[PDB]
């Protein structure tokens, strides 16, 4: 969304042609604008008729109508049931608040609908004590109960208020975002029941997930944030046994981008799974399509009496008298990195790549699948269960293919995740915080001034909420450098909130600022 | 085929000068600006495709009622004297290929 | 003791001894044996430390207290100077681990958002 948006137009020159002479606010937003003799004192009320106004409103409802009332509903502290508040108070450990706040929504509603009450009477802050927004830690939050018809948070209040958020509109939401609120609903309903099981990089990864659904229109593969969610978690069979129903062919193991995070004891069925939807696909029976994850998985003989058994196909004679051979010995290995590399000019980069995977030359085949391809998840995936979990060649690869780029696009997430791939655990937690072009000689990559930077450089405050938990976890890489890592912790908490405030989330930088641990 | 292992910069080169450097199976090979090619193989191409589109000559009664197209074979048997070699050249002249190979 | 960016103050007092960080890092102990904090605001938290100088809390002790209460007046006007710089106050407090001013902050900033709502701004300055 742009920064800011015209709300209106005072036309002035419908009345006369002189041009204006002076204008100057004053109290109450009225605008007095002067021409000759003549004055063309506008109030702040606003007139629905102007396209401005009817855009920048949209399909909001607001109390009055207003310039000043308007400037306040674009801008200023969330609703606290708004779902760009619930989402960033579930990404901070405040997920029981979430629920509580949930729960208060529907209280509010029911009392509202039995005192006949009209829904814009509802309360912004639904009766909440702000002391519980700056709790520390998720379990040390006072969950109260309330009254018995409904006492806490469950499946019977979820229902309720799914119901009750399509019979009401609720102030101050376009109708885009009510629906993105009922899914956080679903999503909260979701984490409930599997709140016992994941850590909490579980539950955000969860979330994550959840709301891509919400948007595939837009959202092509879950954002890297949701990848790094998964990556640190400690129940990665979780999460992938959640997220399973989904993945049935391989653009859809490539939206959740499972290649990146999921354990390689599960990546290693995945593929063999993939391999068995990639074959069978609806138009017909074809080992060229699945022959990547059979080899891959070392299972060259699958793969040969896949070949086998498809009779029908123009290419079978060539390759089941091909793929037999024993490619240990040279004369056959120098054959297939022929045959590779004539496919390579033949354009048929997917078959190159499989027989260069044949000969085991991987260095070549992931370089294949990444450039020709341009299937950095595939890449990674074949990378992950030919070889091994973390590099050697996994390292070079995202050396060399991943991380330009991520400097170039000056990403932190990406810069993570490779710098945990090449388990250099220790810079991979700092880059987090500090831009990717300033890590381990990354200025020798790309100059400085070739990087992104200016307005484009939009921070995102789940990257601190990350680095607060790996950085508790290894501390054994922080207790060298204690005052140089605060002068940048002192920097980045700073600039974290003043996006937390200018997002709305304003009672969430302030937790952040007050509950701040610093590593003495 | 093979990883080019060198590549050289913009500039002036004879045609004996490398120009690349491509290592295939350890092994290194030098690539200049030129090729031999034996002139008995056809050179190979990833697909045929279908000729489509008219090779348009400037004459009449070929662009009209025996028009060709661009990879089109097209035989021109005549007596000695009824112009085998006029059209052959304003062939070469006005066609619309990008380039003209006229063997005598 | 003082922020490197041209900022400079008492180097230690009865005063600097409010922060129970100083409590530690000020040579406390001597005889067994600031840097992030922004200029501005570290004058403003000795100011505030200066005035409370003769004044008594029950820390983190308190335990119903610390919280729940309505904050000092005088406190309300002091950090009430600015929405941007209250904030870096509050960190100010937290990295210096001073826990009244970190009380302090955090009502205030929070009933200046509970009074930013759209239904407190109707309610509080045009009615
Ligand atoms: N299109 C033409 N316009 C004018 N004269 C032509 C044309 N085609 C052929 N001729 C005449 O016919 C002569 C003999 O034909 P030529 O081009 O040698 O063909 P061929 O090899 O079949 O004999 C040419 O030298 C020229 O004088
Ligand atoms: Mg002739």
């Amino acid at each position: 969304t742009p920064s800011y948006l015209p709300i209106e137009k005072i036309d002035i020159t419908a009345h006369t042609a002189h041009n204006i002479g002076d204008s100057v606010w004053m109290k109450n937003g009225t605008f007095v604008v002067a021409s000759g003799n003549q004055f063309y004192i506008k109030d702040k009320s606003l007139d629905l008729t102007d396209p401005f106004t009817y855009q920048s409103i949209g399909s909001r409802k607001i109390l009055s109508n207003d310039i000043l009332h308007l400037s306040s509903v674009l801008n200023g502290p969330l609703p606290v049931y708004h779902p760009q508040f619930l989402i960033q108070a579930i990404y901070a450990n405040k997920l029981q608040l979430v629920k509580e706040l949930l729960l208060r929504l529907f209280l509010a509603l029911r009392k509202l609908d039995f005192e006949s009450q009209d829904v814009s009477n509802l309360d912004s802050n639904l009766g909440m004590d702000p002391l519980k927004y700056f709790i520390a830690k998720d379990r040390d939050y006072p969950v109260e109960s309330f009254p018995d018809p409904y006492p806490c948070f469950n499946k019977t209040v979820s229902l309720a208020l799914t119901e009750q958020l399509t019979k009401t509109t609720l102030p101050y939401l376009t109708r885009h975002q009510q629906i993105t609120l009922i899914t956080v609903i679903e999503a909260v309903d979701e984490v409930t029941k599997n709140e016992n099981i994941v850590d909490y990089n579980g539950v955000r990864f969860l979330l994550g997930v959840k709301l891509f659904l919400s948007h595939k229109n837009i959202q092509k593969s879950i954002l890297m944030r949701d990848v790094s969610w998964a990556l640190h978690s400690d129940n990665k069979e979780i999460l992938l046994s959640s997220i399973d129903r989904h993945i049935t062919s391989w653009n859809r193991a490539r939206e959740y981008r499972i290649a990146y995070w999921i354990k390689e004891q599960d990546l290693v069925k995945k593929f063999e799974d993939i391999a068995k939807y990639e074959f069978s696909k609806d138009d017909k029976r074809d080992p060229s399509r699945c022959a990547i994850f059979y080899l891959a998985l070392k299972k060259k003989q699958i793969l040969l009496s896949l070949w086998k058994m498809a009779i029908g196909h123009p290419e079978q004679q060539k390759m089941v008298r091909f793929i037999s051979n024993d490619f240990t010995v040279p004369r056959w290995r120098t054959a297939a990195l022929k045959n590779a590399f004539v496919l390579l000019s033949k354009h048929r980069y997917m078959d190159a790549a499989v027989f260069f995977l044949l000969t085991d030359s991987l260095k070549d085949c992931v370089n294949v699948l990444c450039k020709q391809v341009h299937d950095m998840d595939l890449a990674i995936g074949v990378c992950r269960v030919y070889e091994g979990d973390n590099g050697p060649v996994l390292g070079e690869l995202l050396t060399a293919q991943m991380l330009p780029e991520t400097i170039k696009e000056n990403d932190r997430w990406k810069a993570s995740f490779i710098y945990w791939k090449l388990r250099k655990q220790e810079v991979a937690i700092k880059a987090l915080l500090t831009a990717p072009i300033d890590l381990e000689n990354n200025s020798s990559i790309v100059d400085k001034e070739v990087c992104v930077n200016r307005s484009f450089l939009v921070e995102d405050p789940a990257l601190l909420y990350l680095y607060n938990h790996l950085r508790n976890r290894n501390l054994k890489y922080f207790i060298g450098s204690l005052n140089v890592e605060a002068k940048i912790e002192c920097t980045l908490i700073l600039r974290v909130t003043d996006i937390l405030c200018r997002m709305g989330c304003n009672y969430l930088a302030v937790s952040l600022v007050k509950n701040w641990k610093f590593i003495e | 085929r093979g990883t080019i292992t060198w590549i050289a910069p913009a500039g002036e080169y004879t045609l004996d000068e490398k120009i690349l450097e491509v290592e295939f199976d350890g092994k290194k090979s030098d690539f200049t600006l030129y090729h031999t090619w034996p002139v008995r193989v056809p050179r190979p191409v990833t697909e045929k495709l279908s000729a489509d589109y008219p090779l348009l000559t400037g004459q009449r009664v070929l662009d009209a009622l025996f028009p060709c197209v661009q990879g089109g074979t097209t035989c021109i048997p005549g007596a000695f004297g009824c112009g085998k070699t006029v059209i052959s050249q304003s062939l070469s002249k006005y066609s619309n290929s990008d380039a003209i190979i006229y063997v005598g | 003791l003082v922020s490197g960016e041209g900022e400079r103050f008492t180097v230690d007092k009865k005063i600097a001894e409010r922060s129970l960080l100083l409590k530690n890092y000020l040579n406390d102990m001597h005889d067994s044996n600031v840097p992030n904090v922004r200029s501005s605001v570290l004058q403003k938290v000795i100011e505030w430390a200066e005035h409370h100088r003769d004044s008594n809390f029950p820390d983190e002790d308190d335990d119903d207290s610390r919280k729940s209460a309505p904050v000092d007046s005088w406190d309300r006007e002091f950090l009430k100077v600015d929405q941007e710089m209250l904030y870096e106050i509050i960190l100010a407090a937290n990295y210096l681990n001073i826990k009244p001013l970190l009380d302090a902050g955090c009502k205030v900033v929070a009933e200046m958002i509970r009074g930013r709502s759209p239904e407190e701004i109707r309610r509080t300055f045009n009615i």
